[PDB]
């Protein structure tokens, strides 16, 4: 039930919790999912890459 | 690596 992450695509809140849209390595946009922060504790690298792209377009 | 739900 664990899969390799290619990159983080976007973020959103829903019902007061943060979710991140995940592009899964070896898959296409047809397989993207929204995942809670809890599931991404091993993804600190790609999350800070994402948050840096947000900060720069601002 | 992440869990997929």
């Amino acid at each position: 039930d664990v899969f390799e992450v290619e990159k983080i695509l976007d973020m959103k809140t829903e019902g007061g919790k943060v979710l991140y849209k995940v592009r899964w390595k070896g898959y296409t946009s047809d397989d993207d999912t929204w995942e809670p922060e809890i599931h991404l504790e091993d993804c600190k690298e790609v999350l800070l890459e994402f948050r840096k792209k947000i900060a720069e377009n601002k | 690596f992440a869990f997929k739900s």
